[PDB]
């Protein structure tokens, strides 16, 4: 997302990447749905069957792979709603009486072999003030 | 690995039979793990019976194939998983009883219709012992049944394949398995642990005649 | 190109990298111009996606001229001589080393079309360095991250003509663009503003987005 | 294993080149490792970093293959190790930066050559989340890069080539790569630990011309 | 044949396509004639228009199929009958207009989603003579079309193909086609008829993709 800001039109699958980092003892479950984009953003948990979705136990696993399907990205400059995807908990954090009882996840993306980009333009994100050692070429 | 739903990993089975097709049968829409919510085992946890399948007219493709066919035939593949940590002690009895038309203790009257039907709440021994119905669970073992143990394992697995004499039945008013967890030695650690015990149903075979 | 993913479409667009509106009359009668990386930060950004470049630059120069606040708008004769990092730079504008048989300037009137040279892989090294983990020379004076294999050179330009212009300002705009690119090695695109020309250093902004402690802008919750 | 000195089990490498001699090729004085020290990781580290060859002018006969010949040219194989128990959770980013010039935070000048050349004792980033160098840890998987997650491994292993534009480079001024380690997820007990990062660092093919 | 609903008998087609799958593929759930209300032609009746897919939004498994899927990929199969005796007289023009930007007469503001969305009502044109758009009727024969002269036969066959540069499209605020029933030579008998012309829409070749 930082090399498709220097273009129009991306599309293509991303692939994305939770890892749980906590201790070797913490079971519990996680279940990561995906909302289609258009569709309702799940707040129960019972209601969050729709689409795909996945329950990843970080008690065995300690990464999965959430594959986010074809998108095709800016064919309809304008706010909408393209996609979610959601994690609730599951069961529960069962950490022993030792490890600490504060476990976190880190997330990952990377587009896949079909992911494309075309039509050019100029990033947004960069503008805004002088520089130094202005003149300083000249 | 059944529906887009990738759940759990399977191959125990019951009564020798794998299920197959002995009209609609769905394949990937309810051929799916439909994971219930996870109830939280105690010191003081009896028991807990999910009667199947009025735990699952509520949920997914299932659950519209329910309402949108007047008669059913479907096998089950279940899994049930305690994830309980090394220093958690303790054993459950994961039985799966055919018809189990329960009992209301101390009364001539027989139980009623929210006695019986729950559905994904499930539900909750009183009186363990005997599975709400004057038997016994020391011999509870002659059903489909597995042991979670936790010193050993967490997890169970039963198949259960379908029940009836009737070849197809109507949903709504009779319910074939109960999917029953009862606690035989209960959990212990010294801090004194709401240990978590996840459900998933998958239906296996299903059919369903009648719009 | 076969995708426009592909690194040699995505660095040869023609960038402006200079811009001097320098007023002859009868040091300050011309202008020269470092050749580097780092001149306009839209450019600037995109060379510093990758460690190591090998890129053969093309230099456009573009010369305009405007009537100040006379009507006619005279055709005057430049020279943009092209000075490596070697010998000396001319110290006037009508000194003896832009007579140099050596620097290679070009003669290009105003009312041609622009004048272009192309400007070939100008290093020592196998590559350009953009970045520079090191030290210049033998002191510990070296400032960091300049490393003269990577200056490419200088552009040094003058009108050719005499004295007595009269106050028609002449702004010449100079654009670079990259050729044959080959790029090594690519780095995590630069989320804080920059601040000199010369080094990577980093302040932020006051908030987010794009600030020091916080580079998305700031949602309400994680259920947002 | 390199040297006399046994150290640690290799055979994850980076940029697709398991090093080879692309004059004096040390294969026993050099190719070694060089264990460093182990800094004590707790709970608000930010992290660490060593400038690669400047942490190895000091130590061995790759530090005497430095003040006697003017001109190197090595890869490395290196190896970081984090010893912690079952109980410790944690997450490293053992990052291997080439060319990493670093920033200096809100002043418009350079650092100098007491804030880059640190040697055996490393050194720590200021603001990690940038890098020090304004570019991005969330974008900083680009370069050779390993994780320690404390649940699943303890322990990485990079690779690293030659990484110079020039064919050989002097080593007291230029620094090619910066083994970095940048704790993500920061290191949790409830005791409130300092659980040590061991870096060993072996050099590859290594040649030196110049006495 | 389409669907359990056996309704009306088909094979005229349009554009030298008939459909093809060029993932969620309906073949017995949409694939069926969706019979829409007889709409009452009169003497002075001016015309009808269906906006197809809009029309569908709400019948049956493909109006299951909108609301459960993002995207829909459905060429037509279309059956106007008009059920008039042997002493009826009148001319209908059975015409499907790809991509029918109506028009608002003597307004600067174009039409809104309550002029343009109707669905199972359908709508009427206000001035038929040029189709409600400033074209023509005497040139819309260039479409797909079909004449249903009331001396010869009484029913029409059009086939609608997927008519879009986009491979794919959502579906609840595009519209494709537009069926548009204008007659052309009003009805006529002594007694002063309201004749019914019913409208069966088949979809063919489904894909839906996004749930």
């Amino acid at each position: 997302g930082n090399i498709s800001r220097y273009y129009t039109h991306w599309s293509g699958s991303l692939e994305m990447t939770f890892m749980f980092c906590g201790s070797f003892m913490a079971t519990g479950k996680l279940i990561l749905c995906y909302t289609p984009p258009g569709g309702s953003c799940p707040t129960t948990r019972e209601t969050a069957m729709l689409g795909t979705h996945i329950v990843w136990d970080f008690g065995l696993q300690s990464s999965v792979t959430l594959i986010i399907p074809w998108i095709s990205g800016s064919h309809y400059s304008t706010n909408a709603n393209v996609g979610y995807v959601t994690c609730f908990m599951q069961t529960n954090l069962i950490v022993p009486s030792e490890s600490s009882d504060t476990c976190s996840l880190i997330g990952f993306i990377a587009a896949k072999d079909d992911f494309s980009l075309r039509l050019m333009r100029d990033s947004p994100d960069i503008g805004i003030d002088h520089l130094h050692a202005a003149e300083a070429a000249y | 690995k059944l529906g887009n739903s990738a759940i759990v990993t399977q191959e125990c089975c019951a009564y020798g039979e794998w299920p197959n097709y002995l009209p609609t049968q769905p394949e990937t829409a309810t051929d799916r793990f439909y994971t219930l919510k996870s109830v939280k085992w105690e010191a003081g946890s009896t028991g807990w019976w999910w009667k199947l399948p009025d735990a699952l007219n509520n949920i997914g493709m299932f659950g519209q194939n329910v309402q949108h066919h007047y008669l059913y035939r479907s096998g089950f593949l279940i899994h049930v998983q305690c994830n309980a940590t090394r220093f958690h002690q303790g054993a459950l009895l994961v039985v799966a009883i055919p018809e189990h038309q329960r009992g209301a203790h101390n009364t001539n009257t027989s139980p009623g219709f929210d006695d019986i039907m729950k559905g994904e709440e499930g539900g909750t021994f009183n009186h363990p012992y005997v599975l709400d119905d004057g038997t016994s669970l020391a011999c509870a073992t002659i059903f489909p049944h597995q042991w979670i143990n936790l010193r050993t394992n967490n997890s169970a697995t039963i198949v259960l394949p379908w029940m009836n004499a009737a070849p197809m039945d109507f949903p709504l008013r009779h319910n074939q398995w109960t999917l029953a967890i009862i606690p035989v030695v209960p959990l212990g650690t010294r801090t004194m642990s709401m240990v978590p015990i996840t459900v998933s149903i998958a239906p296996m075979c299903c059919e369903f005649n009648g719009l | 190109g076969v995708s426009e993913t592909l690194v040699e479409n995505f660095l040869s667009r023609a960038a402006l990298v200079s811009k001097r509106s320098f007023e002859y009359k009868d040091d300050k009668n011309f202008f020269k111009w470092t050749i580097n990386t780092r001149s306009f930060v839209q450019l600037r950004r995109k060379l510093e996606l990758f460690t190591y470049l090998r890129f053969d630059a093309e230099i456009t120069i573009l010369t305009t001229v405007a009537v100040n606040g006379y009507m006619g708008l005279p055709n005057l004769t430049l020279q943009a001589m092209f000075v490596p990092t070697g010998a000396l730079t001319p110290e006037k504008q009508d000194s003896f080393h832009w007579q140099s048989g050596s620097n290679a300037s070009v003669f290009f009137k105003i009312s041609d079309p622009p004048a272009r040279m192309t400007i070939p892989f100008m290093c020592i090294n196998s590559a350009y360095s953009v970045f520079y983990d090191g030290f210049a020379g033998f002191e510990k004076s070296g400032l960091y991250g300049i490393n003269p294999a990577d200056t490419i050179g200088n552009l040094c330009v003058r009108i050719v003509n005499e004295h007595q212009p009269v106050g028609f300002t002449v702004t010449v705009r100079v654009y670079m663009k990259p050729k044959h690119i080959k790029a090594w090695a690519p780095r995590p695109p630069r989320t804080l503003p920059y601040m000199s020309i010369a080094n990577a250093n980093y302040k932020g902004k006051k908030r987010a987005p794009n600030a020091l402690n916080a580079i998305i802008g700031n949602r309400d919750s994680v259920k947002t």
